[PDB]
């Protein structure tokens, strides 16, 4: 029976640089006779081959105990030949998400970890994947090799290994569309809709198939059955899960004692309905420092006391289900946290996660439910390939005043309101238009750079006037307190004059929470307000009110 | 032909750009298209030892109910040479600017005939993603002149001079464009027979192409000569409010960027004293005057103003409210080359990010018809938003570049 030759991907090193001529290390005489053994056998099997002295390059090679096992293991240190390797397409950079693999009835898992051995390399590329086997005493020149298939550890090896046997199974699949099959590293999933049967034959058929090209898989029973315990998740016949995670108490915790916890929180979110980790990434800033076990925040154990409540109970998810729409709700955790679930019935989830607000200065409940829509919607075109229904807090009223007046086009894809408090709100409004009736409130500030010393204050057209000294103040803050103060003594309804082009961006950003106090002052004065009408003037053009506020100010 | 000597810009490497997520609607139609594509030659599939990718989707103009294939050759366009051994750039024809009629023509499946330079193919690779990368990515790259690609248009110079000299002596007051993909064609006569001596350009290059037949079916007719140019206006009223001085003297501050006689002495004058913003004021005859004065400054154009084919052309962009937005294209600031305003956009009355994408398409094209060039866009829209969904909404075979604002620009109420 002939076998089928798997056609070889041409190779060149990067333009300019060489191969490697790292020497060899002196290795003790066991590891020798190891390597000599282990090198003979790779020899008959075609792997290797023995080359002359013409050949000037070399890779370090060494010698590892097996654990348990008294036989050694052979290994090459291809780090240098790496370098030098010319660029591939790596084709695993992303695995697949549980919560997209579609429904099936049987699964199946074929081992083929004896096809990486078995793939050719070049022929042009072979004679720098040159290493020696130091002879005993090293009184004889050391025993020359060069790898004929894809060595263990090369750069490209991953890719060309995935790429040949991508072509491998191409007529299969397209001669058994009853028959999905995903590769990665060593395993075959082929799984089907159909009756076992009928599965295990055309399971036996893709073994034939396989064996055109050399390539034989475990026929017993594989010891690997659902569920799968594949890159951290368990993979059940009909649902999915995390590996649970028993994340542990601890009574100081350090720098790297947290990054373990926050990488291992972030993985269950995915399942784990409400997971919040923040408080526990905020004790992360600065340098890296090792040698530092800081201590903890107590609104840090609180909330990790809440992850408990939801790492108690194991939660699993289903399969994707193409004929059923796909749902996707949110809900504002506080804090910028933003939870989400993806489903398409009811109290089963495909998958769970979360959001946190981007760090910015001033922001808001709306900005903030927008980006994560555009999270929830790229990363479910990544898994299901089509954009879900969103079941959002926020009424279609607000959505719709706050997108005909932000300043920003901003768009959400198709959704409906679901009533779940905390409800997302507008909580302020300006005016369009000047308020008739409502006092005109002109404001002021100004700070000297030198002293820091400053004022602000207003003056309005029913005679009210104020001004305040100010101390360790700026321009910036400064007029910001003026309209402060003209807020805060104001009636229900009240237009405000300001010159600062720093407060009104400030405003027409429209935030609701600010990381300045003083921001945050004035928009709970905005809240108590019926109508505010924020108007601009520019500075020093003799603007009466403005003009005449401005002395006041800078006296 | 078989002869394109093409290469890469020294010291730069060809294109390693991410192939971003598709829906499942548009990987089925590109891999459909890619199927033919290859049974008829026009792309090859390739292995792992090609690293390069430029990004591709679909794309589902209005016009057809079928797909087409975009490439988004950014990257790649600025990494190839500057083809100037064929033209230093054909002189942008000044008249396709001066012209009632101009109309836009998909020449690019005539890029597809010239085969490309054997050691080039593989900067032109592209990969059809899989949903949840349950398979590795089908990749391709080209093997004849890529649409959307700089040197297809360069290259392809010497064959579309030749398709276009019978037409060119036949009517010397038709003067034509090309730009990437795109053949501009403008005419000074009817409707109706202007779309019937447009298809006798068209079934010129059917006659060329045969030496579904796929050719050119729709044309997107524009009129230049009738496009929207917006001067700096103040309001003519006969009562003025506090309120209403206050953003005269503010919109006649902020022009007095742009033109220098622009005095606000005396109408900042009228504002004497602490008044409510709701109440009349007179406008004393020293007041009126000067606002006199500052309009007829404004009837002139800017001074001191051209345009620099060395410099980047900058095209910003104002969300007005219910469908109107307002753009200007300048190089310097305050030295606007053109600014124009767009009141209706096709349906997306519920949509402002469809609205946006096709004012971004519509002022390109403006671009192109004046300059030949592309604009930089600085566009109103936080990233994330945008670069969800504006290729749902795109058609335009090309792409410019783009910058996002994240502060709210105070000017917009003087472009209003
Ligand atoms: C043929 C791939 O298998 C499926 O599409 C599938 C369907 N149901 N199901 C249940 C458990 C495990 C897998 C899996 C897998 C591969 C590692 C990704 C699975």
């Amino acid at each position: 029976v002939p076998i089928s030759p798997i056609e070889t991907v041409p190779v060149k090193l990067k333009p300019g640089m060489d191969g490697p001529k790292v020497k060899q290390w002196p290795l003790t005489e066991e590891k020798i006779k190891a390597l000599v053994e282990i090198c003979t056998e790779m020899e008959k099997e075609g792997k290797i081959s023995k080359i002359g002295p013409e050949n000037p390059y070399n890779t370090p090679v060494f010698a590892i105990k097996k654990k348990d096992s008294t036989k050694w293991r052979k290994l090459v240190d291809f780090r240098e030949l790496n370098k030098r390797t010319q660029d591939f397409w790596e084709v695993q950079l992303g695995i697949p998400h549980p919560a997209g693999l579609k429904k099936k009835k049987s699964v199946t898992v074929l081992d083929v970890g004896d096809a990486y051995f078995s793939v050719p390399l070049d022929e042009d590329f072979r004679k720098y994947t040159a290493f020696t086997i130091p002879s005993i005493n090293n009184e004889t020149p050391g025993i020359r090799y060069q790898y004929n298939v894809l060595p263990q550890g090369w750069k490209g090896s991953p890719a060309i290994f995935q790429s040949s046997m991508t072509k491998i199974l191409e007529p299969f699949a397209a001669q058994n569309p009853d028959i999905v099959i995903y590769q990665y590293m060593d395993d075959l999933y082929v799984g089907s809709d159909l009756e076992i049967g009928q599965h295990r034959t055309k399971i036996e058929e893709l073994r034939q198939h396989l064996l055109r090209w050399g390539l034989t898989t475990p026929d017993k029973k594989h010891q690997k059955e659902p569920p799968f315990l594949w890159m951290g998740y368990e993979l059940h016949p009909d649902k999915w899960t995390v590996q649970p995670i028993v994340l542990p108490e601890k009574d100081s915790w350090t720098v790297n004692d947290i990054q373990k916890l926050v990488g291992k929180l972030n993985w269950a979110s995915q399942i784990y309905p409400g997971i919040k980790v923040r408080q526990l990434s905020k004790l992360l800033r600065g340098t890296k420092a090792l040698t530092e076990v800081i201590p903890l925040t107590e609104e840090a154990e609180l909330e990790l006391a809440e992850n408990r409540e939801i790492l108690k109970e194991p939660v699993h998810g289903v399969y994707y289900d193409p004929s059923k729409d796909l749902i996707a709700e949110i809900q504002k955790q506080g804090q910028g946290q933003w939870t989400y679930q993806i489903y398409q019935e009811p109290f089963k989830n495909l998958k769970t996660g979360k959001y946190a607000r981007m760090r910015g200065a001033h922001t808001n409940d709306v900005k903030q439910l927008t980006e994560a829509v555009q999270k929830i919607t790229t990363e479910s075109i990544v898994i299901w390939g089509k954009t879900p229904k969103f079941k959002l807090p926020i009424q279609k009223e607000t959505w719709e005043t706050w997108w005909t007046e932000y300043w920003q086009a901003t768009w959400i894809p198709e959704w409906e309101f679901v009533n779940t408090p905390p409800l997302v709100k507008l909580w302020y409004q300006l005016e369009k238009e000047p308020i008739v009736g409502a006092e005109t409130f002109y404001v002021d500030g100004a700070a000297n750079r030198e002293t820091k010393l400053g004022k602000a204050g207003y003056v309005t057209n029913k005679g009210r006037q104020k001004v305040v000294p100010l101390t360790n103040t700026t321009n910036q803050k400064t007029e910001l307190q003026a309209i402060y103060l003209a807020l805060q003594d104001s009636g229900l309804e009240v237009n405000i004059v300001t010159d600062s082009q720093y407060a009104l961006g400030i405003i027409q950003a429209q935030p609701d929470k600010s990381e300045s106090e003083l921001v945050n002052q004035i928009i709970e004065q905005l809240i108590k307000k019926e109508k505010v009408y924020l108007a601009w003037v520019p500075a020093h053009k003799g603007i009466g009110g403005n003009e005449q506020v401005d002395k006041l100010v800078s006296a | 032909i078989e002869t394109v000597p093409v290469k890469l810009k020294p010291g730069m490497d060809g294109p390693k750009v991410k192939q971003w997520p598709l829906t499942e609607e548009k990987i089925k139609a590109l891999v459909e298209i890619c199927t033919e594509m290859e049974k008829e030659g026009k792309i090859s599939k390739i292995g792992p030892e090609n690293p390069y990718n430029t990004p591709v989707f679909a794309i589902k103009k209005k016009d057809s109910t079928k797909w087409r294939k975009l490439v988004d050759f950014r990257e790649l366009n600025k990494r190839t040479q500057d083809f100037w051994e064929v033209q230093l750039g054909i002189p942008h024809p000044a008249g396709l600017k001066k012209k009632k009629s101009v109309t836009v023509l998909d020449v690019g499946d005539a890029y597809f005939s010239v085969p490309l330079d054997e050691d080039f193919r593989k900067y032109t690779a592209f990969t059809i993603p899989s949903i949840n990368n349950e398979t590795p990515g089908i990749r391709y790259q080209y093997n004849v002149l890529p649409q959307g690609w700089k040197g297809s248009p360069a290259i392809f110079q010497s064959s579309m001079t030749k398709i276009l000299e019978p037409f060119k002596k036949q009517n010397p007051d038709i003067v034509i464009y090309q730009y990437m993909d795109d053949l501009y064609v403008g005419s000074d006569l009817e409707i109706g027979q202007h779309r019937t001596k447009i298809e006798e350009l068209r079934q010129h290059l059917l006659r060329w192409g045969l030496t579904e037949p796929p050719f050119l079916w729709m044309g997107y007719e524009l009129h230049p000569d009738k496009w929207t140019v917006q001067p700096i206006v103040l309001p003519e009223k006969d009562s003025w409010t506090v309120n209403d001085i206050q953003k005269l003297v503010g919109k006649l501050n902020w022009a007095s960027q742009i033109y220098p006689g622009i005095k606000v002495r005396q109408l900042s004058k009228l504002l004497r004293g602490t008044k409510a913003l709701t109440e009349v004021i007179p406008l004393t005859e020293e007041a009126e005057l000067e606002l006199a004065e500052n309009r007829e400054i404004l009837k002139e154009p800017v001074h001191g103003v051209y345009y620099d084919p060395s410099k980047d052309l900058i095209a910003e962009i104002q969300k007005q409210g219910q469908g109107q937005w307002t753009y200007q294209i300048y190089q310097e600031p305050f030295k606007n080359l053109k600014t124009g305003k767009y009141a209706r956009m096709r349906g997306a009355h519920t949509n402002d990010v469809k609205q946006l994408t096709e004012a971004v398409q519509k002022i390109t094209t403006e671009s192109i018809v004046i300059w030949g060039k592309t604009p930089k866009f600085k566009l109103p829209i936080q990233k994330e938003t945008w670069e969800t969904w504006w290729t749902e909404y795109w058609q335009a075979t090309w792409i410019p570049e783009w910058e996002f604002v994240n502060t709210p620009p105070l000017v917009k109420l003087w472009y209003q």
